């Protein structure tokens, strides 16, 4: 799935 | 307060 | 939720572990450049700070580094030597000689399927930085093993924090990202032969001025964006 740097 | 390194 | 039975004394959960040697090496990093500011954490080891490659989405400003020994500021980030970890959200920064080096006692290894890990951090807002440890999660590789899944609640800004094995206290990766709903978390795994890389200069490939050139990247089989929504 698409992820986002946190 | 921040120590400015030499760069 | 599990009441143990028909056990061996050795089957019990591991007892107290001192995570202070790890938390005492954690630094808080702020890269301020072009009207932007990105903050996250890194792990000190000798003259190095191990952190997320996305810290360098930009490389045209200053780097504030908060550690056990105080706060230091790099005036021009483009002067910092960097060693890129191919295909992973991981990079090693070599700090200049005037930055106090860290010890070299930490141990890193690749994560192992299904093992128990916890997330370790350091609280810098307290006058004296204080170590913090999360509850335990099992872990599995997502795809090729670049990113690994974990189920520890993390707040925005905790990228770079070490995931530590409760089995042997080794660092197996660093926190990197989440899915859009913050329901599945992912850390970047420590690559094979990482201890060799940290201790053998022949293995290091230093460059300076490097940055990313886009707002999303395709690493380990996942498209990862710099910002959510």
């Amino acid at each position: 799935e698409n992820l986002y740097f946190q | 307060e921040a120590t400015q390194l030499m760069n | 939720g599990h009441h143990h039975h028909h056990h061996h004394g050795e089957s019990l959960f591991k007892g107290p572990r001192d995570y202070n040697p790890i938390s005492s090496t954690i630094c808080h990093l702020t890269n301020e450049s072009d009207g932007h500011t990105t903050s996250l954490y890194g792990i000190g080891f000798g003259p190095f700070i191990i952190t997320n490659k996305h810290l360098f989405r930009r490389n045209n400003g200053t780097l504030l580094v908060q550690s056990l020994h105080g706060v230091f500021k790099v005036k021009n980030t483009t002067t910092l030597q960097q060693h890129l970890i191919d295909g992973r959200d991981m990079i090693i920064i070599r700090m200049p000689k005037d930055f106090p080096p860290f010890p070299q006692k930490l141990k890193f290894r690749e994560p192992q399927r299904e093992e128990r890990i916890c997330l370790v951090t350091t609280n810098f807002q307290t006058k004296s930085m204080s170590s913090m440890v999360s509850d335990t999660s099992c872990t599995f590789p997502s795809s090729d093993g670049i990113f690994w899944k974990h189920w520890i609640q993390t707040k925005d800004g905790q990228c770079g924090s070490p995931l530590v094995s409760t089995r042997d206290g080794f660092i197996v990766g660093i926190h990197s990202a989440s899915n859009f709903t913050n329901t599945n978390n992912y850390f970047t795994s420590v690559p094979k032969n990482f201890m060799e890389l940290l201790t053998n200069q022949e293995a290091q490939q230093w460059v300076s001025g490097w940055r990313l050139n886009a707002d999303s990247v395709l690493w380990g089989g996942h498209k990862v964006f710099m910002d959510k929504p």
